[PDB]
């Protein structure tokens, strides 16, 4: 199950500073290449709660983070991206992403 | 404002949701149990996100608040805000509001937080000349004249809007941290102005001049991801850069950034690149994209030995041995390049992501003991062999090797040969120039699992 994806490793330090939204990641598939791709992203955190604290931007694949962290409340959130083309298919399966809460850093 | 006597929680805060976090906050049993002006004069802070609240008539009484959370809510009219002038810090983002006129005289905000919203005036914000944050990402903005008189910005984001002219940005000289991200900019010599800026994000607008950027010297991080930069010759003066993204642009020469050595991560990928030699003393990178260039050499990659992620798909390489080195490597994309022999590695022990897919691979056996390896890519290999002699019967060894060394029999083969391990045979009545097989293996390794397929040509000479 890694297709096309292309993703680096996900951090992000606890009680960051804005503002917000702040990137953390560009996430890829390359399949686009051969298309424009569109990008989506579901798990704890972005479509199920807390909701929204990850969301993605649908035209480039930036992940980002939307507020302030805190490692003793949530120290890891599973996340699975999806990426479709203009014409709707479904150009890669869903890849699981975990997204480390580290160290404060005033970044 | 005050409520003249004693009334039903439930009768303040018409709205279910925010009825039930109220009586929380005010200590009652039930939302019909009443509660007094003095009740609601202590509420100070209110943190009610995510509560699924449409409505907040009633936060007017509320008399005392100096910092609010509705994020993430269902949020048009925020009229009951207008006379809290106590009001320090709002977060908001995530609601439909499209109405900020009632934010006009709240004086006091230091930070306001409004992205994702429907906004499209921001005059009201005018006269909030004590803002040091303020987030108005993910609206329909295309005007920021409001912003000129905001000059205690410390930290500004209007990213994923439709503006063009940042000139209204000129006199925010306190400016550290600035994202103006997926707008309608080309022409950022405003930024000249803005000499403590330490991050500047700008990804996804239509920028080719970056000689503005020369006297910020300031600047740690920036993203110039998605534009129309060639000529990064400013860059060079950047001597602070940590993390750099230039992505998806047009550019070749990267002999300015080689003097960069604070640099931990770089993003290059989709460029016109063919030389990295200006990359070769950037020691301390962790992070290094490169796909979608014109590679080939890629030896001077083998001093960066601080790497763990490192790209390079859609070139022209051949010889990935300078990865070699690379033995902190945990995550490594290559699809798209021309490599067989994968010998080298066999070092990268700590390799998580191994991305290979669409080269020349024929034997996986020198990947064997990478087992912790999580995530795989060996599909839609593909590689011609040395000619043989063209005869009425031909027979070739196949060649395709397994983690386990063994020989993985072909899924097809053209010309109605057939296979008897080692050896794939034709019969060719006339003579052709060519014949081929494909082969088709899932595998495993460690707990990565990819299919390792290809096709192979055999040139076959008279
Ligand atoms: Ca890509
Ligand atoms: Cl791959």
């Amino acid at each position: 199950p890694l297709g096309s994806w292309v993703i680096p490793p996900i951090s992000c330090p606890e009680n960051e500073k804005g503002p917000f939204p702040k990137n953390l990641v560009q996430i890829k598939s390359n399949k686009d290449k051969e298309g424009k791709v569109f990008y989506s992203i579901t798990g704890q955190g972005a479509d199920t709660p807390p909701v929204g604290v990850f969301i993605i931007e649908r035209e480039t694949g930036w992940l980002k983070v939307t507020e302030p962290l805190d490692r003793e409340r949530i120290a890891t959130y599973t996340l699975f991206s999806h990426a479709v083309s203009s014409n709707g298919n479904a150009v890669e399966d869903p890849m699981e992403i975990l997204i480390t809460v580290t160290d404060q850093n005033d970044n | 404002a005050t409520i003249t006597q004693d009334t039903p929680i439930n009768q303040i805060f018409t709205d279910t949701a925010l009825a039930e976090k109220m009586k929380t906050v005010l200590g009652k049993t039930n939302v019909t149990d009443t509660v007094s002006q003095t009740d609601l004069d202590q509420v100070t802070t209110l943190q009610a996100d995510r509560l699924g609240i449409k409505s907040i008539d009633g936060v007017e009484y509320l008399n005392n608040l100096t910092q609010i959370n509705f994020s993430n809510n269902q949020l048009t009219d925020i009229t009951p805000l207008k006379n809290l002038t106590k009001l320090v810090d709002i977060l908001m983002n995530n609601n439909q509001i499209a109405d900020i006129t009632p934010l006009a005289n709240l004086t006091n905000l230091t930070g306001l937080t409004l992205f994702n919203n429907q906004i499209t005036d921001i005059d009201p914000l005018k006269n909030l000349t004590n803002l040091n944050r303020l987030e108005l990402s993910s609206n329909t903005i295309s005007d920021i004249s409001a912003l000129s008189g905001l000059t205690s910005l410390q930290q500004l984001n209007f990213s994923s809007n439709q503006v063009t002219d940042l000139k209204p940005l000129a006199n925010l000289t306190t400016l550290e941290r600035l994202d103006i991200s997926s707008n309608k900019v080309s022409d950022i010599s405003v930024l000249a102005k803005l000499t403590n800026l330490e991050s500047l994000i700008a990804t996804n607008n239509q920028i080719s001049d970056i000689t503005p950027l020369g006297i910020l010297t300031n600047l740690d991080e920036l993203s110039l991801n998605g534009n129309q930069l060639k000529d990064i010759g400013t860059l060079a003066s950047l001597t602070n850069l940590t993390d750099l993204d230039l992505a998806n642009n047009q550019i070749s020469n990267l002999a300015p950034l080689s003097g960069l050595t604070k640099l931990t991560e770089l993003k290059l990928g989709a460029n016109q690149i063919s030389n990295i030699s200006p990359l070769a003393g950037l020691t301390a990178l962790t992070n290094l994209e490169l796909n979608e260039n014109q590679l080939e050499d890629i030896s001077p990659i083998s001093n960066l030995k601080n790497l763990t992620y490192l790209t390079l798909y859609f070139n022209n390489i051949s010889d990935i041995s300078p990865v070699s080195s690379l033995t902190k490597l945990q995550r490594l994309f290559f699809y798209n390049n021309k490599v067989s022999d994968v010998s080298s590695l066999a070092n990268l022990t700590n390799i998580n992501w191994l991305s290979a897919g669409h080269n020349q691979i024929s034997d996986l056996t020198p990947l064997a003991n990478l087992t912790r390896i999580t995530q795989l890519g060996l599909n839609d290999q593909a590689w011609t062999n040395a000619p043989v002699n063209y005869k009425a019967n031909v027979s070739i060894p196949n060649t395709v090797k397994n983690v386990t060394g063994a020989l993985i029999a072909p899924a097809t083969i053209s010309d109605g040969g057939s296979y008897t391990e080692p050896d794939i045979t034709w019969n060719l009545p006339s003579y052709t120039n060519e014949v081929s097989y494909t082969f088709s293996q899932p595998v495993t390794i460690g707990k990565g699992t990819t299919t390792f397929s290809g096709t192979v040509t055999q040139p076959l000479k008279a």
